[PDB]
RNA sequence: CACCCCCGUGCCCAUAGCACUGUGGAACCACCCCACCCCAUGCCGAACUGGGUCGUGAAACACAGCAGCGCCAAUGAUACUCGGACCGCAGGGUCCCGGAAAAGUCGGUCAGCGCGGGGGUU
RNA sequence: UCCCAAAAUGUAACGGAGGCGCCCAAAGGUCACCUCAAGACGGUUGGAAAUCGUCUGUAGAGCGCAAAGGUAGAAGGUGGCUUGACUGCGAGACUGACACGUCGAGCAGGGAGGAAACUCGGGCUUAGUGAACCGGUGGUACCGUGUGGAAGGGCCAUCG
RNA sequence: UCACAAGGCUAAAACCUUAUGAAACUCCGAAGGGGCACGCGUUUAGUCCGGGAGUGAGGCU
């Protein structure tokens, strides 16, 4: 969007399984804080959890 | 514990005062309710910790922070933040604060004559809060910091105030004449 | 007069009167005739003449109110760049409705009252009394 | 608090499913778990507790699910949908449970 | 259902609701009693939950009564109005033809139709 | 978004009012549980409003923001577990001059919650958006100018 | 919901009788309109594929 981004930033969910497959969502830095953990599914294998790159 | 059975003795009592066609259709107790509203003006992480700890140590339960509705007229209120705390005795623990309190509580009343026999709920029961923390069974002010005083509300399962009143008295309790 | 607090435009339109053709709150009523627009000051000439000629004290019932807003445009500007302000306020007054109930007063003093208040009036009246018992 | 009961039995979608729901009613010590085609204002097979009991209270939880499962064998009944009520699926109307849940 | 009644559960979604009121108890339901555990309380067996009585059917529920309220609601007429034609400078209004409300008056109503089970008819 | 807008959709004005260019890691998925505003009687600080209790109580409240519709058998308030705020697709419609846009059953991989029927490819819904072009970045090994490599492009993703 | 006429009542608000305005109020709610099936009954248009266009200032009641 615009460049500014205080609240809220895209940020990009790469994978652990070293396949080169990664996601985009957004994360407010006010409850994040620290970093992002989620358990995404993985194209290039099956259901492989990744962590927030920057 | 005791003070059941002399309510079952109390029940008798009644059913032979009002001429009951049954012995469950009289006025019994149902819960005592203690509540402590101090906040709007105490903010004060503090002091609702010894809310707590004041409440926990006389009716032997734990106490519920219930906060504020969230109204936030011009002066000072807000959103969800503690304002109040309930205690909801009932059965056997109100039973025996409830013994406590006659017992020990308004005897020990600084200044004590009785409370106000003018009807409280017209739908048939009777409430009365108390105000005084200094006149007590188990607190101290060897064990405290600065002076406070609470609510408490008893739901007589009557169906007129004639009947909660007696209820009430019967079971042992001070009427200022 | 005015009403206190509102939305603040309008609009235009017409058929008879809604409610309502009865005489409510008195002896002797008068009525419109014609599907005018009434404006404050026209009544506020209507009630200031009765209330005058009445003297002490009679019992006047303005049955209309103004609640509608009139606009004109300021002087002398081309169409458009926006919608007039406010200049006054009218009563839709439609035929038949009541305008006006007096009583405590003589037939003959209710007569003369109406026929001042009358000839006040960007439109034709008439007096009548009662019987009207649609409802009470 | 009647929304328990209504909430549970709305959200057991009456016909569209198929299936065929069963009630419960352990409130009293006496149930009654019916089987019923929801759709027709039929019900179905059924198995209450109040005609003879062998004298468990909640114990019996268990039988009357085998006695019910044992009457939807015959009728031929071998699909189900489980309307509980206002009952918080935990011990007795989870006992009539597995017990239809095997014994079906 | 054989006749009643009760328990569940439905179609119906107030002419089916509420109040006042009467009836009901071991036969279903309810309160009840106990709770160290299953289980559960933003605190408390109040509620969910668990072991079970007697006692009470008072509360609640079921049923009956009732038209105070609520809800349903005519015919008659009217408003408006398709479409035929008209008057008024205009605001607006009329005639013919069909359709036709709302609010109100008459009233109507303490619902109706099922399934299953239990328990009773010396 | 509402009114204009003439009870289908649509419909103009420098006509009448008001919001958006976000936000939420829980405000999502599922599972389970809870029911509001307000007034009346009585209640230690209070005493217009606080917090407790009884009675009334179909919405007179709440829904992150505008308003409209919607909603109490929940979308409203609370908790457990969680990453479906998922890849490969898309029967069939709504809607637009086109480009767009919107809804979506169902199949596969593979997961989440549930005891389970089941539900989940974001948020009650409707705004929170930018076509191409040239370029950044992660994967991919399609083309690579005698052949084999490499520069460079292409593809999927994605940022400006 | 907003606005509003006389009175009651009360400490003013709520509430009671009487009474009324509303594009952005709605317990209700027509006439008419729109979709779909038939054609129970008349009549003539339609739809699709391809060639050629012109028009995109409208005017009154
Ligand atoms: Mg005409
Ligand atoms: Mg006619
Ligand atoms: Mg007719
Ligand atoms: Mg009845
Ligand atoms: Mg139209
Ligand atoms: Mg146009
Ligand atoms: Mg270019
Ligand atoms: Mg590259
Ligand atoms: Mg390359
Ligand atoms: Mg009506
Ligand atoms: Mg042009
Ligand atoms: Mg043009
Ligand atoms: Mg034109």
């Amino acid at each position: 969007a615009a460049a500014g981004a205080a609240p809220r930033i895209i940020v990009k969910m790469e994978s652990s399984a070293g396949t080169g497959f990664y996601y985009t969502t957004t994360k407010n830095r006010r409850n994040t804080q620290a970093k992002l953990e989620l358990k995404k599914y993985d194209p290039v294998a099956a259901h492989v959890v990744f962590a927030a790159a920057a | 514990q005791l003070k059941t059975k002399y309510n079952d003795q109390v029940r008798p009592a009644l059913m032979q005062q009002f001429g009951y066609s049954s012995v469950m259709a009289v006025p019994r107790i149902e819960k005592i309710v203690v509540n402590e509203g101090l906040g709007s003006s105490k903010e004060d992480s503090k002091a609702i910790d010894k809310a707590a700890k004041e409440l926990a140590l006389i009716t032997l339960q734990k106490p519920i922070i219930t906060k504020a509705k969230k109204s936030i007229s011009n002066f000072k209120l807000r959103q969800g933040m503690p304002v109040g705390i309930k205690v909801t005795l009932r059965g056997e623990r109100m039973y025996v604060f409830l013994e406590k309190l006659i017992n020990i509580g308004l005897p020990r009343i600084r200044d004590f004559r009785g409370i106000n026999p003018n009807a409280f709920d017209g739908r048939g029961n009777y409430n009365l809060g108390i105000k005084e923390q200094l006149i007590f069974p188990e607190i101290t002010y060897d064990m405290v910091d600065k002076t406070r005083g609470m609510d408490i509300t008893i739901v007589t399962t009557a169906k007129t105030d004639e009947e909660a009143r007696a209820l009430l008295q019967s079971m042992g309790l001070p009427f200022r004449k | 007069k005015r009403t206190k607090f509102r939305k603040q435009f309008r609009g235009r339109m017409t058929g008879d009167a809604k409610g309502g053709d009865y005489v409510a709150f008195g002896d002797y009523g008068l009525i419109a005739m014609e599907p005018a627009w009434i404006k404050s000051n026209q009544i506020e000439a209507c009630r200031i003449v009765m209330s005058r000629h009445f003297r002490r004290g009679g019992k006047i019932y303005i049955r209309i109110f103004p609640d509608k807003p009139v606009t004109k445009k300021p002087a002398e500007t081309r169409m458009g760049k926006g919608k007039g302000a406010v200049e006054y306020w009218v009563s839709v007054v439609k035929p038949g409705r009541v305008m006006f109930e007096v009583a405590g007063v003589t037939e003959e003093q209710a007569k003369e009252a109406f026929r001042l208040a009358g000839h006040k009036l960007p439109i034709q009246t008439k007096m009548v009394k009662r019987e009207v018992y649609d409802e009470a | 608090r009647r929304k328990l009961r209504t909430r549970r039995k709305v959200r057991t979608t009456t016909a569209a499913s198929g299936k065929l729901r069963l009630s419960v009613y352990r409130s009293s010590k006496h149930i009654y778990a019916q089987i019923i085609d929801d759709s027709r204002g039929q019900t179905l097979a059924a198995a209450s507790s109040a005609a003879l009991k062998s004298g468990n209270k909640t114990d019996t939880a268990a039988a009357v699910g085998k006695a019910l499962a044992a009457a939807a064998a015959e009728k031929g009944i071998k699909q189900v949908v489980f309307d509980r009520g206002s009952y918080k699926y935990h011990g007795r109307v989870k006992a009539l449970a597995d017990a239809a849940r095997e014994g079906g």
